[PDB]
Formats: C-alpha cells, structure tokens, sequence
C-alpha cells in the first residue's frame, strides 16, 4: 500500500482490534505508519493532508487539496481546536495493552 | 517515445528542460531507464491537427 | 458499490444510515454538517457516508 | 556482522530500536518498580536476579541506563570523550561504560552503530559473536519492549518553526536580497572581479551560490536553534536513526536555491529562464531559488525549478543502478586469480606471486 | 462505596464512570467488552441463483456484519445456543444455529432496494430477528436490482467472538480518559507555544483537580477514577455487552484457580 | 561495620532545571568556602529550593533502623573516578546510572576512595 | 522453476571462500551429469 | 608433481585455518550421516553434524589435511595436532 | 512553443495588479499577509505584460493532478505515486462486469 505522495508501504503485521491504540475518542487507527518515513524523504504534503482530511469531520466540507491557493497549515489549524481537537493534528493515546 | 533511444544513452533529454513549462509535462515519468524519454501531456496542452 | 454497512473502525452500522442520509444532502437544505443528526460523534466512520461513491445506480443500468 | 573493506561492523542498531534508545537512555527517564518486572523477560539469557534498584527514596525507581546496561556483556570498556567535556557531567555528554554497565551520557547512533571504536565493534571481537549475537536481540527486544508502552511519533507541528522566530528567518533572508542586490548592479559596473579558475560571468555566478546558500543555513541553524529539545522529528535526528539538520531546515525554513550540472537554473529558452521573466534576470526571485519551505509553501514560479533539479538526481540514481555494477565485474575478473598460498604469500594463478606479506 | 456513577444513557451507548479500582481492570474491562463477548451472527451462506450484481463472494461478507438479536444468549437450551463447535449434535443442526431465509425477487421495472427486512428466520423466538437501527425503517442495505435478478439465499448463524472476526463484537467502541488534567503526568503534552493553552480541556474534565501548586506533584498516586463510555452496536442491548462482560471474565479467572487446586 | 562517611550541612545556591521534566543539578558550598558540592536529583518527587540547609550522609551500610527511617531519599551507584588536584584535596565524582556526584575537600573526607558503591542518604 | 544465480551472485560466494556449496549450487543442484571418458583421447565413448 | 614433506620439519601455521575447520566438520558430516563408526560418546544426538561438533571439540575426530605448498609439496595434519 | 520566446507571460493577476498600481507609486502593504507562498515582490522593471497563465495548477500530468497538495513536496516524492498511481487499484469502468 502506498499514500498518493510515495509512501510505498508494505504490511507488516495484522493487530485485533484491543491491541491497537485505542484511543480515546475513543477510535482505533485502521493503518500505522512508522515516523521514521518522513523526516527524511521530506514529504510534509503527507502530513498536510492528514491534518486537512480530519477537518472533513465536524463539517464535511470536501477540503480542496488545491496545488496554489491560499489555503495555509496555519489557516487549517485555527479551522482545528474549532471542532475541540488540537490545533496540529496530534491527539493523546492510550496503549492497547 | 522519444526516438531515441540508441544515440546516448548519458542525459539529453531525459533531463527536464525549461521549455516543458506549460505543456507540462510535470515530474511524471518511468522509475529509471527511459526516465524523461516518456513524458505526458499536460491538462491544457492541445497539439497541432 | 452500496454503502460499505459497519464502519471500518469501529462497528457502528452504517448500512441503515444511507437511505436516510442522501435523503437531507440533497433534501432538507441541511449542511454536510447534517450527518452529525444521525450520530456521527466519532471521525471515524462517519466519513463513510462522506466519502462514499454510489456506483450501482450507474452499475445497475446494464441489464441482461 | 564485521566486513574487512573497513574493519569495520556493517550492522547496528537502527530505526526505532535507535529512535528509542536515546529517548530512555535519557536519566530523565526512570522506571517503575512496575516494570523493571515486565522488561525483564528479555534479555533473553536472564541471570534471573532483579537488579539492584537506584532509587530507594519514597518510591523504588530504577534509571533507564540501569535496565540498559544490563543487556550488554560483562567486562566491556569504552571512554567515548566528545566535543565539549568536563570533569563535570557536564550535561549527559559523551559516554562510558564499565564492567557491563554505563554510567555516563547517553546512548545514541554514536555508540550503538556501525562507529569506528563502537560498541557494536566492541565485542565482536571479544568475546565473538555471542553473547554478541544477543546483543542485538537484548537491546533491540528490550527497547522496542519500553518504546511499545512510551509511545513515540511525529505530526505536523513538529514541522511549524515558532511563530515569533520565523520572523527573524524571513528577515535574513529578505536581509540577503540586498547582498544579491550590491552584486547584480555592482557587477553592471565592471567592479568585481574575477580570479582565479575563471571566467568573469562564473565568478559572478560564483559570489551568488555561495551568498544563497551561506545566507540559508543562517535560516535554517535558527530555526533548530529555537526548537525545543524535545520536538520530535529533531529528536529523531539527534538519535541518528534518520535524516538531518538539513532535513529540517529544508522543512520548516526555506528549501532553494535548487541546481543542475553546477549552475543554478540554466536560461533558454531565449535569453531568460521561464516567460514569466524579464530577461537577464540573474536573481534568486527567479532563477532556481525557493524562499518558502514545503509548508506554505512553494510558489508556482518555483515548484517547477524544483522538480527539474529533482530529475537530474533521478536519473543519476537511475545510473548508480546499472554503471555501479559494470565497473564491479571489472575488477573481479582481474582478481580472481589471485588468493593466498599456505605459504604465507598471496599468488596468481600461474603462480606468479603478488605479494609476499597477506597484505604487506 | 462505591464503584459506578453512570450520566446519560441512551438505546445505543450507556455512559459512566468506574470508582474504586485498578488501571489494569479497567484495560481488561475495555478488552474484554470488545472482543470475547458471545453473539450471534451469520458465517454460512448456501447460493442458488444470483444473477444480481453483488459476487456470491461479496454478498456472504455482507450479508456476515448484519447484527442479529442475541439478548439472552448464555443460557440454554433455548433462548441461547452454544458454540456450533463443541456441540452435541452433528455438522450443522439447529439446535445449536439458526437458519435464515433469503428469497428476494422482482415485479417491477423502476428499482428495487432490499434491506435487512426481507430476511426470514424460522419463528423460534430465539432470536434470531436481526435488528432496524433506522427509524421506522427495515433495517441496514443489501442490495439492488432491476428486472428479473431474483436471488435465494439460505445463511446460517453460529456463535462467535470478535476474536474470531470483528463481524461478531456487538460493541462499536469505548471512550475512556483517566485522569483528565495532568495528576500524575502519564503524558508529556507537545507545546507548542504553551501547554496548558494547547490542549483542550475536555468535557470530562470537570470533575477534578489538581490545578494550583506546586505541591508538588504527587506519586503515592496511582490512577482511579476512569471515565468510560461503551456504544454497542444494535444486536444486543446496551449492556448486556457491560453486565456479560464481567460473567465471562470471573469465569475466565476461575478456569485458572481450578487448575491449579485440584492437582 | 559502621562506615559513615560523609556528615556535614551543605546548602544550595543555584538549581537546574534546564530543559528537563525530571531531575536537577543543585549546589552545596559549606563550611570555609573550600567544600562545593554537586549533584542530580529527582526534582519530581523530591524537589529542593534555595537556603535548603540540612545535612547529607552515604557510608555503605546497611543494618541500621534510624538511618533508613531518617532522610526522604535515598540512592546507590558506584564511584569510578576520583582524582586530586590544587592544593592537595580529594575530588569524587560518584555515579548513580546517570544522575552524577561532585565533591572537593581533602584528606577527612577520605574514608571513601573506595569505590565499592555507595548508597547517598539525604534528610531535610 | 527455478530461479537464477547470477554472476554476481558466484563473485560472492568465493569472497567468502566456500569450494563446496559453489560447487554444488552449479554441478549439483542444476546439471547433475555424469558422463564416461577415453583415456587417452579424451571424448564421449560407448558407455553402457 | 609431488615431493612429500618431513613430519618432523613442518613449515606452515599450527593452528586450525578458517576454512578447514569448515571443510572437516563438513567431511565428518557426510561421513556419520552415512552410518559411520563415530568416535566419542554420543551424547545423545540427532544431527550428523552436531554430532561431528562434539568430536571437533574433544579432537576426537580421524580425518587429515594435506596442504598442498606452490613447490608441488605438502604436509599432513591431524586433527588432533592442530589448534 | 516557440511562440513563448516572444512573448512575456504572468503567474497570478495579483502579480498584474501590483504592477499597475506602481506605474503610478502604491503603498505595497507586505505588513499584513500571513503565512504564504512568499512570492518575489515587487516586480523587476516590466512596464506592462503580455498575457497571464490561467492557473499554474493546469502545468501537471494528468494522473499527477490527483494528488494532494502537489507544490509542498521534495520534488523527488512527486515524480512517484504517479508512475506508481497508475498500478493502484480501483473501478476502471463502470461496465467491467
């Protein structure tokens, strides 16, 4: 599997749904990447993306991904802590086990 | 394609030139070997009947 | 092809919650934020009914 | 796990197994009575003693270096001796261990990766793989047992340099336009000069690249500069595990000027870089050389520059592929003949004999 | 004492609060409710004609999730069958599964919808009956059809627990929060600018300390109080899922203790 | 074997606290301006300010009642280093997996040099 | 099958130093034959 | 073309090479798993080469290395002469 | 193509309308954008243009202009996903039955 930024992933292993982190909304991730795919291969659009699909919560406003536009992380963010989550994406999580 | 080919096969195309801008062409080609030798039309490119 | 019924994360059906959804979006003059009327707390699997593609009407319509 | 191109280990400790070990080698990090328990299960050969806690106050605490050092072999010496280093701690700075236990600094690539005197190294090469063998799988089962309940991750905010700080990033770029400014007009005026390599228009290009990316790292060693210690992503950098100071800078910096066989974006068509110029526009503003980071973060203007330097390393990772390859074979089938004889000399096929050492 | 002090409850969720405990419990609460939980759910479809446009193969996976009425369930003979595997009985029987209809056809020519109504059980009042989360509706989707695309499926139900596929949990999700400010700091908040600016408060926030000093900060402590908050999904009741929870769960302790005193 | 070996008063003048959770390095200077000592401690659970006053104490044992009782905390690591240097004078610098020791006074403190661990014992 | 051991792949194992398993991961474990030879002029004679 | 070495006057290294202790362990190997006459107490084992280790170690083991000089010569040593 | 030599395009009508409004001296206001595509302000001589790209985001590959957020990436990470984009998985056509 693979995001549409060149993440080419591959499966590695296949949790039940206790030990993955559920947390604390309390939902479970349906997949897991590691953190170490992206300081180097510089690809903060992944994160972008991420950061903006969740913001299709509380509103579903289909969030344009537009290549040149006005649109801002710092612009995405403010739109964040309005639904009561934190303003960067993050979130508290607590271990399956 | 790019004919071609067998004439190189050291850059010249392959390399993205500022030309392409427009036509673009963007970054879209083959991992390796024909790398720029294939290219994709843009959105907006029309060619010549 | 039709609602995916129970949501990929957690277990909340979603097969129920369809025929009754399309039903504000283009029916009640209500926001994407209208879903949140069906109790869609969580991201979760409520971006199923967001996201999902209707192909069987446009399926449907090769009879044999 | 010890090739003799380098002598040298060819494995160690990386990934999240390193992320790890620096963020609980940390003596900020200290364990509960609680587990210590759970922890011990590997090891995997347990003396089957619970280690003497370090902490005996109102609770029972046991240091992350404690629990560490235990899964390194008994009677292992190393005096690592860094930059700055006092015969204070001064500041967990440096590293060394003692009869199988550190007691000093923190454990990071530095030490538990392929290193010249690293510990990889260290017992291998006494005393030979294994307990050497489990080493690897001691720290490499024990962390990734702590890292299991510590939790560890990135998001975007470990990208957005401080709000305050970023206006000073800005400034000595902007700040940086004027030295192109005093040297696109002031080379207008024949008053440069030129010297040595030549010619007169590349070294001009030359005072440019060189003020663009000088003026960057000024950005960039400030923008990390005024980023917490504990900001992930530059944690997972001072580990080793992956990816660099220009990494970050790059991130939440700038990102250009970007090049091509060793001049900035090169003009042509015409007498001019894109038509979106005037011409003999030898600026930055123009020219490959992006101001923003991949958070604004690029401009059109730009966002092509850059996937056009991206294709020349693109195809020259397409060459490393197969040229890397050919050139192996050469030397091979040059050398295969040779090998060294019983007698304490290395020989040809024929006999012929090439040296009379086994490497000098 | 006590130990619970539930808020608001609903048909779908039953929110509350865990008193005098252990962190571990807790966790081994969560799990439990979400995974070993006995109900009964569909893993066997026999096809005969489909010439419908859901594969054979994509219809048995759908026609799996649809929840079923379960209730009582522990508790036979009736009203309750045992795990199809250890049964008395042979193969497939129903005195330990139940057979379920599907004869779906088609008399007009603008659309049909199928839900979950059209389904026929047997009439054991076990049950049985699947569920209709929606409104005064029929049920949860099955498929489509034009003209003449008739299909007749026979499914049968077993026993099973989210273990053996998360078609069987009755349990959406859970939704705890130990410790709401920072008591015991089991949690290094990122920044960015300020932390406790960053972060929100939450709702369950509101029932605590301790804010203010600089006591400082204790460590006798360890974690109690913990805000749950358990959703089910509609095939059984909502809790049922809590109370079985722990029915299964002591049995679970016991199976140990009993073998380990009689040798 | 009653092996005491450090009982006088120190006092702090400077606490970091530099960018950690946990943990800080204090001061002590005590008796005739010639004693300064230093170390990291748990600022967690047993945090100090200024003018904290209150003496110290390490031996290496072990039976006694009064001691155990006495103090709020208590840790063990070996020595490993303990060199000499201006005027004479012992300074030690004793580890406790991480959190590390300093001391400079001469002969009296010097029961210790050894290295057999420690045990240091701190009471308020 | 199967599958393919480069030229590459050989250089590697004489690195190492391992007469026996080159010798038998391409004499062995591909072509095992055998065939009888004339002594003095060596060739394929009438074996049986 | 041969010539045979004094037992008395040897030449090369008395310790065990790399690659021998590779080749003989390899030979005994071959040689037990094909029913041989093996020569230290079986300590109870299943492994055909295993079994030629515990030889190896109490160098009990036949076996020896004619290790052919680039003059033609060669030397012989046992197993149990090396190191 | 060859045409482009000749002529003298813009990126953005904003780019036009500060030009304008310089060819008669205009405050510039460069006090009061926040976080954004910095672009190179103001404009180099130019006395007036000839025409304007209608938007730099019709300048991609057809299966390159599917993916989040294009202009953000390290370049490198873009040429993927496309070449690798077109071995995803998905509906091809409606009347694959």
């Amino acid at each position: 599997f693979a995001s549409r930024h060149g993440q080419k992933g591959t499966i590695g292993m296949t949790y039940r749904h206790e030990d993955m982190p559920f947390s604390a909304q309390g939902i479970v991730p349906d997949i897991i990447i590691n953190p170490h795919a992206i300081p180097s291969r510089m690809t903060v659009a992944h994160l972008v993306e991420c950061q903006l699909s969740k913001v299709s919560a509380l509103s579903g406003f289909e969030g344009d991904a537009t290549p040149f536009t006005d649109v801002t992380v710092e612009a995405v963010s403010k739109l964040l802590r309005s639904h009561g989550f934190q303003s960067r994406g993050f979130e508290v999580m607590y271990h399956g086990h | 394609n790019t004919p071609i080919g067998r004439d190189g096969k050291l850059a010249k195309p392959r390399q993205l030139h500022n030309t392409h801008w427009g036509m673009v062409c963007p970054a879209e080609t083959p991992e390796g070997q024909a790398c720029g030798l294939v290219k994709n039309l843009s959105l907006m490119s029309y060619v010549s009947v | 092809m039709i609602i995916p019924i129970r949501c990929f994360s957690c277990g909340k059906v979603i097969g129920d919650k369809w025929d009754t959804y399309l039903t504000l979006l283009q029916e009640d003059n209500t926001e994407g934020e209208a879903l949140d009327k069906l109790g869609l707390q969580r991201y979760c699997c409520r971006r199923m009914i967001l996201t999902h593609v209707d192909l069987i009407e446009k399926l449907l319509c090769y009879n044999p | 796990i010890v090739s003799p191109q380098s002598n040298k280990p060819v494995m160690g400790i990386v990934q999240d197994t390193l992320a790890g070990v620096r963020k609980f080698s940390l003596r900020d990090n200290f364990l509960t009575r609680n587990a210590v328990m759970n922890i011990m299960l590997w090891v995997p050969d347990w003396d089957g003693i619970l280690p003497p806690p370090v902490i005996l106050k109102p609770k029972v605490l046991w240091t992350g270096k404690q629990i560490l050092s235990l899964i390194i072999p008994k009677g292992i010496n190393l005096i690592r001796d860094d930059d700055k280093q006092s015969l204070s701690n001064p500041t967990d700075s440096g590293m060394l261990i003692e009869n199988g236990e550190i007691i000093y600094g923190v454990v990071d690539k530095k030490t538990v990766g392929a290193s010249q005197g690293g510990l990889v190294h260290t017992i291998w090469k006494e005393k030979g793989p294994e307990i050497c063998k489990g080493f690897f799988n001691g720290i490499q089962r024990v962390v990734n047992y702590w890292l299991l309940h510590n939790g560890f991750s990135i998001g975007i905010g470990d990208t957005i340099a401080d709000a305050d700080t970023m206006k000073e990033v800005t400034r000595t770029v902007k700040e940086a336009r004027r030295q192109v400014a005093e040297c696109i007009q002031d080379a207008q005026h024949n008053r440069l000069k030129p010297e040595p390599g030549m010619t007169l228009r590349e070294s001009f290009e030359a005072k440019v690249s060189r003020i663009l990316n000088q003026a960057r790292d000024n950005a960039g060693r400030s923008a990390e500069h005024s980023l917490k210690d504990s900001n992930n992503v530059k944690q997972m950098v001072a580990a080793g595990s992956k990816g660099s100071f220009i990494n970050i800078s790059q991130m939440s910096a700038c990102v250009g000027q970007q090049i091509v066989e060793g001049k900035r974006i090169p003009f042509g068509f015409k007498y001019r870089t894109l038509p979106h110029f005037p011409k003999d526009d030898d600026s930055p503003e123009s020219r490959g050389f992006i101001e923003n980071s991949y958070l604004r973060g690029l401009t059109p203007q730009e966002f092509f520059f850059h996937a056009m330097a991206g294709r020349e390393g693109l195809i020259d990772t397409a060459v490393k592929t197969a040229e890397t390859g050919y050139i192996q074979r050469r030397l091979v089938k040059a050398m295969e003949d040779v090998m060294v004889r019983y007698d304490g000399t290395v020989r040809n096929a024929m006999g012929d004999i090439i040296q009379f050492a086994y490497g000098e | 004492e006590t130990h619970i002090t539930i808020r608001n409850i609903s048909k779908n969720s039953v929110d509350f609060v865990l008193t005098n405990t252990s962190l571990a419990v807790a966790n081994s609460l969560r799990r439990v409710v979400l995974a070993e939980i006995p109900t009964v759910a569909i893993d066997l479809v026999e096809i005969n004609v489909n010439t419908s446009v859901m594969p054979d193969e994509f219809l048995a996976h759908r026609l799996g999730m649809i929840p079923l009425d379960s209730s009582n369930i522990d508790e036979p003979p009736p009203v309750g069958l045992e795990y199809t595997r250890n049964c008395d009985c042979d193969q497939y029987c129903p005195k330990c599964s139940v057979e379920l209809f599907l004869n779906a056809k088609c008399t007009g020519e603008g659309t049909m919808e199928i839900y979950a109504r059209d389904l026929v059980v047997s009439s054991n009042s076990s049950l049985g009956h699947p569920i209709l989360a929606d409104p005064k509706s029929r049920g949860p989707l099955i498929c489509k059809l034009r003209k003449e695309q008739e299909i007749s499926l026979r499914c049968i139900a077993k026993k099973g627990i989210a273990k053996e596929h998360a078609k069987w949990s009755p349990t959406s999700a859970v939704a705890f929060e130990y410790d709401p400010w920072n008591k015991l700091q089991h949690t290094d908040y990122w920044f960015e600018n300020d932390a406790d600016a960053e972060w929100p408060k939450s709702k369950n926030a509101d029932w605590e300390e301790p804010p203010r000093e600089g006591e400082p900060f204790n460590f006798q402590e360890e974690p109690r109080r913990f805000y749950m908050d358990v959703e089910s999904v509609g095939s059984i009741p909502p809790n049922e899922i809590m109370v079985q929870g722990l029915r299964i769960l002591q049995e679970k302790l016991a199976v140990l203790v009993r073998d380990l005193d009689e040798e | 074997s009653e092996s005491v070996l450090l009982d006088e008063i120190f006092t702090v003048t400077s606490v970091d606290k530099q960018k950690y959770q946990r943990v800080s390095r204090i001061t002590a200077v005590s008796g005739q301006n010639d004693m300064n000592l230093t170390l990291d401690i748990n600022s967690q659970i047993y945090p100090l300010e200024k003018d904290a006053t209150f003496s110290l104490q390490i031996t290496s044992n072990l039976n006694s009642p009064d001691l155990k009782e006495a103090a709020d905390y208590i840790m063990y690591g070996k020595v490993y280093r303990v060199e000499e240097a201006k005027d004479e004078k012992v300074s030690v610098y004793v580890s406790f997996g991480g959190l590390l020791m300093a001391i400079e006074g001469s002969h009296r403190k010097l029961y210790r040099l050894s290295l057999d661990h420690v045990y240091l014992l701190l009471r308020r | 099958g199967g599958l393919r051991f480069g030229e590459m792949e050989r250089d590697c194992q004489i690195s190492h130093g391992c007469s026996s398993v080159l010798r038998e991961r391409l004499f062995d474990c591909s072509d095992a034959y055998r065939v009888i030879v004339c002594d003095i002029c060596g060739l394929i004679a009438i074996a049986s | 073309s041969g010539k045979a070495v004094a037992k008395e006057d040897r030449t090369t290294t008395p310790y065990m090479t790399k690659y021998e202790r590779a080749r003989i362990l390899g030979t005994r190997a071959l040689q037990i798993s094909m029913n041989a006459p093996v020569l230290v107490d079986l300590e109870g084992e299943t492994d055909p080469l295993q079994i030629a280790m515990k030889e190896l170690a109490q160098k009990k083991i036949p076996l020896l290395v004619r290790r052919y000089l680039p003059d033609g010569s060669y030397e012989d040593w046992s197993v149990a002469e090396l190191i | 193509a060859e045409e482009e030599e000749t002529v003298m395009i813009a990126m953005s009508p904003e780019d036009l309308e500060a030009s304008r409004q310089m060819q008669a001296g205009y405050e510039v206001k460069e006090e009061l954008d926040p976080a954004q595509r910095v672009k190179p302000a103001p404009n180099p001589h130019v006395h007036a243009w000839t025409h304007c790209e209608i938007h730099p985001a019709m300048i991609l590959g057809i299966l390159a202009s599917i993916i989040p957020f294009p202009d953000h990436n390290q370049s490198p990470r873009n040429t993927y996903q496309s070449a690798m984009g077109k071995q995803a998985m998905g509906v091809y056509l409606t009347n694959y039955q």
